[PDB]
């Protein structure tokens, strides 16, 4: 399902397939169905060449065309036009042209993907965003790497290598820092590493596990879990002052915080009710309220950027899957159908979830659209991939 | 360490070396433990293999080599095989093993035997059920077939062993043990009974045939803390030696009390305290006497799991006038350990 | 044998460890809080303890690594290379011997034991065994051994334990009735605690060992009998011809009373017929004079 | 298992644990094998390294530790080193080794020694060529320099060993063995001859100097089946002990016959049958007698290569009136094995 | 070989097998070394772990098993634990260990002990500081806290050992050793002093209490060459046995001289030459005598690090009229080695 759309190969072999990147981006969102290239009624190299009737006949009311031309310095100019083939046939609804170096050609595609997706959906695009994750490689000296790539797995690079367990990277709201758990000292530590220079800020090294970091949306606070008291409880550090407050204190267990849009409430996983469930607590007034009542287990929650819903890992009758629960209704929809579905992360526009599964025996992350309509594997990595984290808008 | 984990089979070679020394006043004849160099290295292998999803087989073996000895005729003194057995673990019903292994009663006595070097004195070796012995067939159930969590029970048969000395010999025996772990707390109860061989009866000390042991154990372990209290009573089971008479045998009756309290710190430290006592009753010609009555005060620094250092100071409260020649002197031990 | 290879002097270390040094064992379970409810404890752990327990606990269960003969009751001691072995007691001599010595106080003597080589050899075929006997020195000597010059080598005694030959057997017996006096020798200590070495001229090394811990015993050997008849009889002219005795004193900082010990040879029957003969000839002499 | 395979060198640590027990009527003095707990663990390492494409060097060592023993003075009883040797294998000419290894004759006797626990009784240890001994230099050729497939021949020299007892001693010796494997069938023939030491001659039993052994073996192995038949004759080679006289020595003449038939099933089962016999002739004062004459009936379940269970029931046909005191009673053995 | 290198811990299992034989005229009573099969296998494990960047802990253990022995009562003869200790190495200050290890003086004597099988005869085992002993605590500094390159110094305390025999016993002792390596050349000097126990004094030979050893060593190793010269003097330290009297003890005075010259070739060859001498002085009733005075001529082919072969021919210059019964005959040894 999804809106059918015509995505035409761009006019030029070309250094990159921009039309294919746009089609794949729009499809990954679940909201679009780019017309099979083999069934396109034409391959127009320009909006002028678009014959709207031939696209409307196939149920397509808009067509993406474009041009890639080389520049004398070896860079390329990439231009796109979106041609209405519905109520305003042949009209160009949006278009652009701009100069990029070859190494950003894939980014160029995402740029087009960002605009058309928004033009046709009114939703800000997330195709130029990035994901962070931890890879356990087969290298001996630094088997653990915290890495970042494009949302679709391309343009991977390593942010930090470690001989010891890494967990739970977390983006600052500006996309400039990653908080994460590092055990290089021989036990748990929470640190914030600046991507631009790789500088690492030490956040916490209490006697036991310091984990599950989360940056407040406004950037002022970091949530995390400490067991120094004897058990995992939620704590928040004011990033300006460095002062640490405790949010939960009790024999119940409280961890895996995620921030609500208000930067004042956390959702998190607790066993207060037995099997893991999701609870909500104010970082000031501490008294957790259970918010997950469907299924038999609920854990690993992530609150949407508008706060209307969250995604999580839910267990209902033996089956654990990535599910989405509306935060104002409790309605749960199962999204994923893979095995060992774990650690989902939401795009900042709420349209796609990245998570880890049994795919590739752990070595593959998967994307699923938040409408449930599309599922795909990311390009395989050279290791086991865990703890994916979707960057903010970049 | 796990060296081979392939073909549904996994091998964990575990071995360690211990540079140890015992200090005591005088030559060390009257010292509780002794005196001099007691360095020793142990080598062993454990192996498992999942034949099926619900069925796995395991085999374990351990040996002890002493370094204190010279390279002459006394090289082998104190060298032995501690454990050598095999067995199978079904999915839920439990697990059954056979060979040379710990007796069911040791499970209860395991709680107190957490000390660095000393401890578990009542749990003598080559004794019926308290220590590690050869010729046992044991079955164990975990969580009572998975019905109730934390309730593990086991049963053990002891094949007769006709050795040269009554101290190391035994006969047909049976025993059982139950352990309930709840919310950190732990409770255990074990019982064992067997028949003494003719050689044992012939000994000057000891009277009767039914050699009986039983024990009750309590503990709490959490928050870097470990508390334990084992009370055990036995008949014609505990060995005893008289220097004055230079004659040995077994104890007509014995009561044993063990208490341990250890705290652990984040920075690789573990102070320990232990009280201990054993009183023999109805002894032939000696009435009632105390075999051991001492305090422990010690500590252990854990650089890591594979490297450790420790110290133990034994405050022997035993009096010199004891009617068996038992050492009435204090002692101390200092040890360093590497282990993979 | 080529062991020198390598064996670098100074600190010994290898090259290139895989992981950075851990602070300690503060985190025991793993790179976790130890909690376990959420995925912070055991988020990597796999196949934790599938196997059944094997010797749970430290397992260091324990730790790495002379009945006294009554005074006045002659008994066999097989010698060693290190000499004879004797273990005395502190408990003062039984009513029996005190009795005998009192009776005898007011050369004659009283027979303690009789010897039978036929039997003694059944256990000691080589006939190396001697016959040791011991009394507390103060019961023998009129002047306490304490209040005695260190220069004196021979203290006077009121009685002695001596081998005699009577009624065709050798026998150990308590003699008296004349001026007598015996060697006095000091007991050097030894490695062992409460164990000394007296050396009496003409006997083997007599290594002693005091023991007032074990209740006193009387040893019983098929060769050595306990002749009930304790009548006072005249004694051998040849008395002592195969006996060596001595009062042995201990060093001042031992607190052990001085002890008398006689050590007599076990005569073979030929040597007994010989002693008997010489005794009869001497009886002849004395009878004619 | 192969733990280290690097730098053109490969190491296979092989070790196992065996929980075993022997049942028999009575105390077990007259039982063929014995009675009680016979659990044991073996540890060993094999290593190879290809120095060149055509040249590789190998070293192997094996030790046996018994668990039935106590931790006292009898800990070392039955503890020993089975194999300890080295050698080199050239590409085609063959391979040459030296140390403590099996004698050439054992190759023939290897066919029958396929039983779970018992079997190969004639192949005594520390004997000239039938069992594993120390002081041998052996050369072996595979396929006769690669000329004829399946024809392996070997030769062995035996350095003299002057030990305290004639049972464990020997002298200069020589031997050879040939094996032809064709289409599954297998044939072997081995011969060994050596000189007896003076201590051996001094023994009351036995006469002559040339201690001679030889054997012929046949087998067929395929389709989950294993048939084997070894016939061996020896002079002044087999040891014999007389309880009535409490005196030992060697056999002036001996004939030995071994027969084995084992079937294997897909579902980890292996029933086995074995006949055996050994008759001594020209014995000093005992004429001709039978040392062993029994049937085997047993089985083995192979959960996998690393885990197994087995049973063996020995029907001793020996009569009580035997003129040497040999056990005339039946026996049974039950064992469980883990091995990596 | 390194089998486990994980979690900041690394384990190097090292073991080898040696097929060896000694040839000599006659039975071998008068031969320097002996005669017959001397095959042996050694097994050991070394382990390290970097607790911190500046702090690592290490543990090492070694055992020796002899294959020449039979499977009877003499199986354990010559079986022992060579090394068993532990310790910690700080970044710069140095390293401290305790257990059963080589004495400081052996460091100097290490230079000459480069021979394939023989060599280091003066460095007797279970002796005060020259050979490997139990009950030592040693500290070592590398490059004098990193100040001066190539200057390593160490110090060692020796806990008293009261054994059954004076040959294997000792008492409180101290020692030190210094080593300067410059430009390939190497110089060393070691000294040790201890008190003899009463048992030692009681021996017929030997007089005095202060058992003293000291040694000086020089070497040059480079360009496939190894030269070494150790001169050592001792008092009441060296053991001596008299066959004529069948009595043993220690040497009132001893001088020892060792010289080695080995060349190495690219094609896996290593010819060696060694001179040796030891003269005892102020012997009780024997005046001055020579214990050992011989040449070595030998070679070693190194197929690789893990496989080697070697030969050693010992030209014993000792005369028959020696007043202690020392062997006045030549000898030869041939060995083959696999080692991982």
């Amino acid at each position: 399902s999804g809106r059918p759309i015509g995505v035409v190969p761009f006019q030029w072999a070309a250094p990159e397939d921009i039309g294919g990147i746009v089609a794949a981006d729009l499809r990954n969102s679940g909201k679009f169905n780019p017309l099979d290239r083999a069934r396109l009624p034409q391959q127009p190299g320009s909006a002028q060449e678009v014959q709207p009737a031939a696209w409307s006949a196939l149920g397509i009311d808009a067509v993406v065309v474009g041009q890639v031309t080389p520049n004398p310095d070896g860079s390329y100019n990439v231009a796109y036009q979106l041609v209405d083939t519905g109520g305003a046939p042949g009209t160009v609804l949006a278009q652009n042209s701009y100069k990029v170096n070859k190494q950003w050609l894939r980014y160029a595609g995402h740029t087009a993907s960002d605009e058309v997706f928004e033009k046709l959906t009114g939703i800000k695009g997330a195709f130029r965003t990035r994901i962070a994750y931890v890879v356990q490689t087969n290298g001996g000296q630094f088997p653990y790497e915290l890495r970042v790539s494009d949302y679709d797995g391309y343009n991977q690079f390593v942010v930090h290598r470690s001989p010891q367990c890494l967990m739970s990277p977390a983006w600052s709201p500006d996309g400039s820092k990653l908080a994460y758990v590092t055990f290089e000292s021989g036990r748990s530590a929470l640190v914030i590493q600046t991507l631009a220079n790789g500088a690492v800020r030490q956040v916490a090294s209490f006697p036991r596990h310091n984990g599950a970091p989360a940056f407040s949306p406004d950037g002022s606070k970091l949530a995390f879990a400490l067991s120094k008291t004897g058990s995992l409880n939620l704590y928040v550090m004011d990033l300006a002052s460095g002062q640490i407050r405790q949010v939960t204190d009790g024999r119940s267990n409280n961890t895996e915080p995620t921030w609500f849009p208000d930067s004042q409430n956390l959702a998190f996983t607790s066993d207060q009710a037995g099997r893991p469930q999701v609870y909500k607590v104010n970082i000031n007034g501490g008294a957790p309220q259970r918010i997950t009542w469907e299924g038999s287990q609920n854990q690993d929650a992530d609150v949407s950027s508008d706060g209307k819903f969250m995604v999580m890992v839910s267990s209902n009758g033996g089956q654990q899957h990535i599910a989405k629960q509306d935060l104002a209704t409790g309605g749960v929809q199962v999204l994923s159908s893979t095995f060992l579905d774990e650690t989902p992360s939401l795009a900042p526009n709420g349209t796609m979830v990245i998570y880890s599964s049994s795919q590739g025996m752990g070595s593959v992350l998967n994307l699923v659209s938040t409408d449930g309509r599309f599922k795909a594997r990311l390009p395989a990595t050279d290791g086991q991939v865990k703890f994916p984290a979707w960057s903010p808008y970049l | 360490a796990e060296i081979y984990n392939k073909d549904g089979n996994k091998v964990d070679l575990y071995g360690k070396a211990v540079g140890l020394h015992y200090f005591s006043k005088g030559n060390g004849e009257n010292s509780y433990g002794g005196n001099g160099d007691m360095t020793y290295a142990r080598l062993g292998f454990k192996g498992e293999t999942q034949i099926n999803s619900d069925l796995t087989g395991y085999g374990q073996w351990e040996y002890n080599f002493q370094g204190n000895n010279s390279e002459g005729a006394d090289a082998q003194t104190g060298n032995k095989t501690r454990l050598a057995f095999a067995g199978l673990k079904y999915a839920d019903v439990g697990s059954f093993d056979y060979g040379r292994n710990y007796g069911v009663v040791y499970d209860a006595l395991g709680y107190t035997d957490m000390l660095p070097e000393f401890g578990g004195d009542t749990a003598y070796s080559d004794d019926f059920f308290v220590g590690r012995v050869g010729g046992v067939a044991t079955y164990r159930n975990s969580n009572f077939f998975g019905l109730v969590d934390g309730l593990n029970f086991a049963v053990q048969y002891l094949g007769k062993n006709e050795r040269d000395t009554a101290r190391r010999s035994n006969g047909d025996g049976v025993g059982g043990s139950i352990s309930y772990e709840y919310e950190g707390f732990g409770i255990v109860g074990a019982y064992g009974a067997a028949d003494r061989t003719n050689l044992q009866e012939a000994q000057p000390l000891g009277n009767g045939k039914k050699a009986e042991q039983w024990a009750t154990g309590l503990k709490y372990d959490a928050n870097n803390i470990y508390l334990a209290a084992n009370y055990g009573e036995t008949r014609n089971a505990t060995p005893i030696t008289n220097k004055f008479t230079n004659t040995s045998g077994f104890a007509n009756k014995t009561q044993d009390v063990l208490l341990v309290a250890q705290y652990q710190f984040d920075f690789g430290l573990r102070p320990s305290i232990a009280y201990t006592k054993s009183k023999a009753k109805d002894v032939e010609g000696i009435g009632d006497v105390d075999l051991v009555n001492y305090f422990e005060v010690g500590a252990t620094y854990y650089f890591n799991k594979n490297m450790s250092t420790y110290v133990d100071y034994i405050i022997n409260q035993i009096d010199s006038d004891n009617k068996l020649g038992v050492g009435s002197d204090d002692t101390v031990a200092v040890g360093i350990v590497y282990q993979f | 044998g080529g062991d020198g290879r390598g064996h670098n002097t100074g600190a010994h270390s290898t090259s290139g460890n895989i992981n950075g040094g851990p602070t300690g064992i503060g985190v025991s379970g793993g790179c976790s809080d130890g909690s376990g409810w959420s995925s912070e404890n055991n988020p990597w752990g796999g196949g934790s303890g599938s196997g059944i327990h094997w010797g749970g606990g430290s397992g260091r269960g324990n730790g790495g690594g002379a009945a006294p003969v009554a005074f006045g009751f002659p008994a066999l001691s097989t010698p060693g290379a290190g000499g004879l072995a004797v273990s005395i007691s502190a408990s003062e001599l039984s009513a029996a011997i005190a009795g005998i010595i009192a009776k005898l106080k007011k050369p004659f003597g009283v027979v303690l034991s009789s010897l039978i080589p036929s039997e003694i050899a059944k256990d000691d075929p080589n006939m190396m065994s001697k016959i040791v006997t011991s009394l507390p020195a103060d019961d023998i000597t009129e002047s306490p051994v304490s209040s005695l010059p260190l220069d004196k080598a021979t203290v006077n005694v009121n009685v002695r334990v001596v081998d005699d030959v009577k009624d065709e057997r050798q026998n150990i017996s308590v003699v008296s009735g004349v001026p007598m006096s015996v060697p006095v020798v000091d007991a050097k200590p030894t490695e062992r605690p409460g164990v000394f070495t007296a050396s009496i001229p003409g006997a083997p090394v007599l290594n002693i060992s005091v023991n007032d811990s074990t209740p006193a015993v009387q040893t019983l050997s098929p060769g050595v009998t306990n002749n009930t008849d304790k009548d006072v009889r005249p004694a051998g002219f040849t008395q002592g011809g195969n006996t060596r005795d001595a009062v042995i004193r201990f060093p001042k900082d031992s607190g052990h009373n001085a002890v008398y010990v006689s050590v007599s040879d076990v005569l073979s029957p030929d040597q007994v017929k010989q002693r008997q003969d010489e005794e009869n000839r001497r009886q002849q002499e004395w009878d004619a004079t």
